[PDB]
């Protein structure tokens, strides 16, 4: 919901 | 009631709480290695401040910093979480033996009771730009339960903020924004509404990584020290600036990020989302300027970012800048709670 | 009160018309040419049906379907639309000089007055896997306004099913669940979340195109005429099924797209999300069955279906398979408010 | 989410 953005993997 | 039902409209609440009853949510936060071991070395250096104590967890999603107080031989670990997580953690607990020593406590930190008072409050409670969620306040809050001389981990916070220029950043923007220049769009005129579009469009904050040459000028540092902090401190936060400029060029806007300081009996142990860092998932985060200002290297660009906390847990964001030696002036407004995640 | 608030969380609604508010998604859609460009070709090539007619257009977002009414001749158009992007469609009307012909009234459809009576209503209130948010139930609540004999564009929606099989898109699933198969993740043990984690992936509707050779069965077809449909018939949506399998192999789940038809007094032009059509911004949807089931070619693959409308303006699916000559069955619970896009 | 993003041409 725009909260956490994507780890980066 | 609660300071928190206070500060929050119920629509923000509902969607937060349920982003974070993902295990998937929890998984990505947990695999930022950079992170998760980093939270993990500053615990585990700094093992007396743990050791036979009493803490607070604020907002303990899986329970994995709990674990990790848990691993340095705390006595007794409160694990505060308000999202349904909170049953998944108790799942954690019983499953890794550890009953007698994590105490799951489910709800809001601002609405819970807990048994006692606390020698130490842990919490991983950064939003992207740091202040997105409103997280910090529910940590400031949780220090009701911090006995007199207790500590903080993290105990500061220091934003940074520097100048950066970008050409394709700035025109991927302004390109999308300029479907509504159209004046036949299937035979309709849309350009009436160019300027609300390039308005929201540059009310985005980006976020994504990019290269250090970006960067027009050293950072300017705003801290936040979380020890002395109290919740209200957070309301209106006016972060003042100059920059001496090192490099000529547009400036397309401010590029922001952050780090936070354990400041241990032992050692500090610092977490950055810096640039010249490896990469997290809160990557870093920059704000476009609808108008870009030119600058020469020695200039001063001067101003003034003002984050206004809102109801729907994040910051209304103005950014005044402007040229000292041209009066040439940047205004800005920023939804940070609408981003654009750039990152590929 | 009102037909809406009742069946409606405020939480999902607040949220809902947030997302509709922004002139980027009203873009996103706009900018499917597949489907804005069938809308109008639609509604011009069946110019008799809004030549000097009354028209509502349900949801009317930017304008853009209003604008295409007046192309075609339309006297009048009252165009509902409950988010902020209402404002930005009066713009556009008196910037396009049609104040005399449309009509702009902020709000909900179940909620706002109309003067008169119309002789069609336009809409597009498809969501992924046709249902998801729940709008079609506004567009049908909206025949209140109706004259008899009055018309609907779209008139009638089929939903296709059949069954596909693709490993890996499945082991996908168990890949991201045994994160949690872990003994020692940063020394803590996770293995007891992972069948949690595994349910969490599985309820996760799958949002993608895929190569038609996937699929293993001719599809079932179902299909609401929206004419003659009430709002009740779409608290409970029952899709039985018999598939005869044409290909052998692990059938890992079934596939979903729409149809719709706009049935002109002219011609009939159908909208198509079909995997043999040009791509839309619908994709398609796959539900995955965490058994597998194995069937050759020449068996029967039957089951049932079963959408059952929620207060989050969705769906909880159940779906139900077994393999008539076998006997093996898989039964399924999928959230459709919450998918996997996985184009991205 | 709600609509997903448009196919890109
Ligand atoms: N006021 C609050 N009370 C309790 N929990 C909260 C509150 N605000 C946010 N949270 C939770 O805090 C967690 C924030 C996460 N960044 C941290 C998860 C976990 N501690 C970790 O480091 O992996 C989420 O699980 C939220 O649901
Ligand atoms: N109950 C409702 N009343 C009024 N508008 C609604 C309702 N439900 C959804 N909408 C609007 O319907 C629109 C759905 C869009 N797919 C259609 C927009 C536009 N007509 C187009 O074809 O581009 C959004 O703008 C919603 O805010």
């Amino acid at each position: 919901g725009a909260i956490r953005p994507a780890a980066p993997r | 009631r609660s300071v928190f039902s206070e500060r929050t409209e119920e629509s923000s609440a509902v969607q937060y709480f349920q982003f974070y009853g993902y295990l998937s949510q929890q998984q990505n936060m947990m695999q930022d290695y950079v992170r998760t071991g980093t939270y993990q070395r500053a615990i585990l250096q700094n093992h007396t401040d743990f050791k036979d104590k009493i803490v607070l967890d604020v907002g303990c999603g899986s329970g994995i910093l709990s674990f990790f107080a848990a691993q340095a031989g705390a006595r007794k670990i409160y694990a505060v979480e308000a999202s349904t997580m909170a049953q998944h953690a108790e799942v954690l607990v019983k499953s890794n033996n550890l009953t007698d020593r994590i105490v799951v406590i489910p709800g809001k930190v601002e609405e819970v009771s807990l048994p006692e008072q606390v020698d130490i409050i842990i919490s991983e409670p950064m939003g992207y730009m740091l202040f997105n969620e409103r997280m910090l306040e529910s940590y400031l809050h949780a220090k009701k339960y911090l006995k007199p001389s207790g500590n903080m981990f993290p105990t500061i916070g220091d934003v940074h903020l520097a100048p950066f220029t970008d050409e394709q950043l700035y025109m991927e923007q302004f390109t999308k924004a300029n479907f509504w220049y159209q004046p036949s769009f299937h035979g309709v005129d849309l350009s009436a509404l160019r300027g609300a579009a390039v308005d929201e469009y540059f009310r985005q904050p980006v976020v994504d990584t990019f290269d250090i040459r970006i960067l027009m000028a050293k950072s300017v540092k705003y801290t936040v020290n979380f020890l002395e902090a109290k919740e209200g401190d957070l309301h209106r936060i006016e972060i003042p600036f100059k920059f001496h400029m090192l490099h000529s060029g547009l400036v397309h806007g401010l590029a922001f990020w952050f780090d936070v300081a354990f400041i241990g009996s032992i050692m500090t142990v610092w977490l950055s989302t810096a640039p010249t860092e490896p990469l997290t998932h809160w990557y870093q985060v920059r704000c476009l300027f609808q108008s870009p200002l030119f600058a020469k290297a020695g200039d001063t660009l001067s101003g003034t970012c003002l984050l206004i906390a809102n109801k729907r847990q994040s910051y209304d964001i103005s950014i005044v800048a402007q040229v000292d030696q041209t009066g040439s002036k940047s205004s800005n407004l920023l939804d940070l709670k609408n981003p654009f995640f750039r990152y590929t």
